[PDB]
């Protein structure tokens, strides 16, 4: 969501406007955009280091 | 209530 | 699986058949269960050694 207008952008917000079909991309699966958009099961697995 | 199985397993 | 029936004989055998509603386990998420049970994202990471 956008800082201090709480708008969905990014690849995120393309899948959310309907543009963007899958999203194929390192990209970290989170319970904030859990709730707009769905999930598979991850793909790969890390921590912050 | 809700069933919720599990396997015994330390 | 059974040979022939296909029957789980273990934990989501109780689960698929109506007898469990949910299955809080060490469950290894493969191929096999999750086309038909569903799985929640997993919680735990690990691997064979
Ligand atoms: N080492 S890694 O992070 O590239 C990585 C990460 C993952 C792997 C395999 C590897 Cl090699 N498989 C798992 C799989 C096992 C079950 C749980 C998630 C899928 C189904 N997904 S994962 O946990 O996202």
């Amino acid at each position: 969501r956008d800082a201090d207008t709480k708008i969905w952008n990014g690849m995120v917000g393309e899948l959310v406007y309907g543009k963007a079909d899958i999203a194929i991309a390192p990209l970290t699966i989170t319970l904030v955009r859990e709730e707009v958009i769905d999930f598979s099961k991850p793909f790969m697995s890390l921590g912050i280091s | 209530t809700v069933v919720v199985t599990t396997i015994l397993e330390s």
